[PDB]
């Protein structure tokens, strides 16, 4: 499926830009949505009027698509909206790699191929430290 | 058609290659068009001829997009090859490469569906190009064969509305009277699917390129713009610039037109009053401390929300009047009147902004003594007879 992707001109890429510049969930829609129902999100936010910036979206996805480790396109996910967190490196070194417990920490950064590409993916699929810790409601348990 | 099918081969044979690669397998290709496949044939036939010339250009823009990453490291061992690169700096073979590939499929559209690719190929070079200046006749050329395809019914033009939405808001100046001119003739049922773009188009500016199609879908399937216009016009604010003006026109006129059985709004009142109110009770808390928390100054938009709060679930013959009562509203206000008494008179202007645990208190007791699922359909009993009656323009789910 992966494969005959991403060998396309991209209307699945302008088709998704032209999805994420509607003027109707920026920032609004999406604050109104998680404050209707549960969760932890209630306040704190400051940021979040910023860091929207639908450069930043399609060029992450279109990078993600277009050859892209896994591993990296998650840790500018995870940077760029928890900068200065008050946990951060213990994030990024969990979700960052081993040397010796994953493939994906002994592979190139970018400019990858298909076969290599699912399979770390498959690696960063699975982990008992990552599954080992997230939110109860997603029950990694089974 | 063999030396077409053979670069036909080449270029799907590049595009699962990796970075190097795809010159040097690309480079044989081109000297086998070096040969004869040009060897004074293609004239007795224009449409080969211009196939001829869309093979020839992507062949040069995939060379040329080949070394974008790329920067001179590829052109490493080249002295035949490096000098058929410099027949026809790192930038000033580049642009030739770039401007060779404009010029050989631009002599495509200056010669069914042996035309489609030849306007579509040209659309989708000038796109990335385009994509690439916001990292010449751009806009002036892209619409022009990319309206020429769409003339013709086909799918991918059709999937290339949107850019054309951002284009002209991007490209003002190039030939806004253009696109008009253009959309004055097409067959106006290959917009239904991207129609909730257009409906909510006009409320901004420049409506004036784009109304003769809007009124031609209103015209011909009317049921078709309604879903979108509710939604559209709920929030719909104007500018009172010079031809702002006409827009209100239009907008009203539109709207004067539509629901011209005046029944559509009843079927959304049906739907709208059998949901469960103490929800709503929640909605109207959460989103009036999303609002009155920060500051007051929300101008009239504490009554506006009121409006709603007091037409859904106030004084309960307020829905008798507003649309057709239930059977549980007239359960709900009836035990509602003291929970109604002190809310619609001193819940208008109050200002208070942080206490709601008497309400808290009496919504938890709202859920105690009731079952909002009505158990038939005369928990809304506008729908449980309808009994479908005469010429209306009927539903149409």
């Amino acid at each position: 499926a992966l494969r005959a992707f991403r060998s396309d001109p991209g209307l699945l890429t302008n088709t998704m830009d032209v999805f994420v510049k509607e003027p109707s969930f920026d920032w609004k829609n999406f604050e109104q949505k998680m404050l209707k129902k549960g969760g932890s999100w209630i306040q704190e936010i400051n940021v979040a009027e910023k860091n929207w910036y639908p450069r930043q979206k399609i060029c992450y996805a279109k990078r993600k698509l277009a050859g892209a480790n896994p591993a990296v396109i998650t840790c500018d996910e995870l940077l760029l909206g928890h900068e200065k967190a008050p946990a951060f490196r213990d994030y990024v070194a969990v979700a960052r790699g081993s040397k010796d417990h994953n493939i994906r920490a002994q592979e190139p950064e970018s400019g990858l191929s298909e076969e290599t590409q699912v399979k770390c993916l498959m690696d960063q699929a699975t982990d008992p430290n990552i599954l080992g810790r997230t939110w109860e409601g997603w029950e990694p348990w089974m | 058609s063999w030396v077409q099918s053979y670069c036909r081969l080449s270029h799907c044979r590049s595009r699962s290659q990796g970075c190097s690669e795809q010159v040097l397998t690309v480079l044989k290709t081109v000297s086998l068009l070096d040969e004869n496949n040009v060897s004074s044939y293609l004239s007795k036939n224009i449409l080969a001829f211009r196939d001829q010339n869309i093979l020839l250009g992507t062949t040069y823009r995939i060379i040329a997009n080949a070394l974008s990453s790329e920067p001179a490291c590829l052109a490493e061992i080249e002295e035949d090859k490096a000098r058929r690169i410099l027949e026809l700096d790192s930038e000033k073979v580049i642009a030739g490469l770039y401007q060779r590939a404009f010029q050989h499929l631009s002599e495509a559209v200056q010669a069914a569906a042996g035309v489609i690719d030849a306007y579509m190929t040209l659309a989708d070079f000038c796109d990335q190009q385009l994509r690439k200046e916001e990292e010449q006749a751009y806009p002036a050329l892209v619409v022009e064969k990319m309206l020429k395809a769409l003339k013709l019914n086909s799918n991918e033009a059709r999937l290339k509305f949107p850019r054309l939405l951002q284009i002209i808001e991007r490209y003002p100046e190039e030939t806004l009277s253009l696109m008009t001119k253009e959309i004055s003739s097409v067959p106006c049922w290959q917009f239904i699917s991207w129609i909730s773009h257009m409906v909510a188009l006009l409320d901004k500016d420049q409506a004036v390129a784009v109304q003769h199609s809007v009124e031609e879908i209103t015209d011909n399937y009317p049921q078709a713009i309604v879903y979108p216009f509710i939604i559209s016009s709920e929030s719909y604010s104007f500018k009172d610039t010079s031809t702002g003006h006409k827009n209100k026109e239009f907008v009203a006129r539109i709207k004067s037109k539509l629901d011209q059985g005046g029944v559509i709004q009843d079927f959304i009142n049906a739907l709208d009053q059998l949901s469960n109110p103490e929800l709503l009770f929640k909605d109207w808390s959460n989103d009036v401390r999303a609002e009155l928390a920060k500051t007051p100054v929300n101008k009239k938009n504490i009554e506006k929300m009121y409006e709603r709060m007091y037409a859904a679930l106030g004084d309960p013959k307020a829905p008798g009047l507003g649309a057709f009562r239930r059977k549980f509203i007239q359960t709900f206000g009836k035990e509602f009147d003291k929970h109604f008494g002190k809310g619609g008179s001193k819940l208008l202007r109050m200002k208070l902004s942080d206490f709601n645990d008497i309400t808290n208190m009496l919504l938890l007791k709202m859920n105690k003594d009731s079952k909002p699922p009505g158990n038939l359909k005369e928990c809304s009993p506008w729908m449980s007879d309808f009994k479908v009656e005469f010429l209306r323009n009927e539903l149409e789910i």
